[PDB]
């Protein structure tokens, strides 16, 4: 029976040791994640969270009929 | 915040020049035509400096 239909304790115990590593880089990752989420939040110096802003192009720098602007 | 600093009163006096505007326009094209140099420098500092106080002379 244990020939035919099943394997060693080996493969079973490897591939729990895989299977822990795997989750607990994923749980890791989720906290660090939720970490950098929340300071991007507070800060804006981040790429996310970067509320728009009015574009410098559309400003006209021409003299303006006078001369204080 | 901060102190604005304005030229003194003595630093405002110049010989006005008290003719009426039609005699001005009468004399605008001959004026324009022999006093250019003088007004392009002040226009030139007026568009510069953005700031009356730096253009007085
Ligand atoms: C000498 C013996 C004397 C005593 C006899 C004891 C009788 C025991 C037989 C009863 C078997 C119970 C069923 C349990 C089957 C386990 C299914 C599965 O777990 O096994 C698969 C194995 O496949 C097997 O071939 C399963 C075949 C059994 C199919 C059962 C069907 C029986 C129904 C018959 C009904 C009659 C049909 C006629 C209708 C009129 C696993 O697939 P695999 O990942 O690859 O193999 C891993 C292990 N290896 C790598 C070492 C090989």
């Amino acid at each position: 029976i244990a020939r035919t239909f099943y394997d060693g304790p080996e493969k079973n115990y490897e591939k729990t040791m895989a299977i822990l590593q795997i989750e607990a880089e994923k749980a890791e990752l989720r906290l660090k994640e939720l970490e950098v989420r929340r300071l991007m939040r507070a800060r804006g110096d981040g790429p996310w969270y970067q509320y728009p802003t009015i574009d410098k192009a559309l400003i006209d720098h021409s003299p303006k009929t006078t001369p204080d602007n | 915040p901060g102190i604005v600093e304005l030229p003194t009163l003595e630093d405002l006096k110049v010989q006005e020049v008290k003719v009426s505007s039609s005699v001005l326009k009468a004399a605008a094209h001959h004026y324009g035509a022999q006093c250019d140099k003088p007004n392009k420098e002040f226009m030139l500092c007026r568009w510069e400096e953005k700031d009356p106080r730096r253009c007085l002379e």
